[PDB]
């Protein structure tokens, strides 16, 4: 996306 | 014409001493035990941290040492093309949140941290309640380079920045009596930020 991130990555900080 | 490179006495004194030793830099580097899980300290460079490319996430990591007295200076190296929409540099108490959902200037968002948004050239503190302040103060016709210095004077209770060898002036006041840690707020995937302690003055 705009900040060079992608939805395939797991957000361990959220979980 | 001639830009001003004069800096406060104490900063001159500190910068006149030799830079802090490798051991001192490591002692004051990013703390892998006090970070957003979306960030990790590079195994082959304890001075640099890496941010996983997690979507809609703002992530921070604190330095290992909380400061309560003296003048301290450290250098921040943040590749320009790795800042994204929100890149903030500053300090905070041990209570500042290291993560938030979505993208924003997390550092400076509550009363627990103070930060300088490198993209907006604005100072944030208790952002929810307070309006940002332009910095450095505009006068002519400002981009923050890849590297620059942060100066926390806990004796006077101020935070200031030095860009391109130029003192930008006091950014925040009222820090006296606190225990502050270096901190950064990032949202860019794979960004790497390096923090190298320069030295402390007990004056």
């Amino acid at each position: 996306d705009i900040n060079n991130n992608n939805n395939i990555v797991e957000d361990v900080e959220r979980k | 014409l001639q830009a001003d490179f004069v800096k406060p006495a104490r900063i001159d004194i500190l910068l006149d001493m030799p830079p802090a030793s490798r051991d001192l830099q490591l002692k004051h580097s990013w703390n892998s035990e006090d970070r957003s899980l979306n960030i990790f300290v590079k195994e082959d460079d304890k001075l640099t941290f890496h941010r996983h490319p997690v979507a809609q996430s703002t992530d921070c990591i604190r330095g290992k040492v909380g400061l309560t007295k003296g003048l301290h200076i450290w250098e921040i190296y943040w590749p320009t093309r790795q800042r994204g929409t929100h890149a903030v540099v500053g300090v905070c108490t041990a209570d500042a949140p290291l993560h938030s959902v979505g993208y924003q200037s997390l550092v400076g968002s509550t009363e627990q941290s103070w930060g300088w948004d490198l993209g907006r050239n604005k100072l944030y503190h208790d952002s929810k309640n307070c309006a940002g302040v332009t910095y450095p103060a505009i006068l002519k016709n400002f981009l923050v380079p890849d590297k620059f210095l942060v100066a926390l004077d806990m004796d006077e209770g101020t935070l200031s920045f030095i860009v391109d060898q130029q003192y930008l002036g006091i950014a925040f006041r009222g820090l006296r009596g606190k225990k502050l840690y270096p901190i950064v707020s990032a949202v860019w995937g794979h960004c790497e930020i390096t923090m190298r302690y320069i030295g402390g003055l007990v004056d």
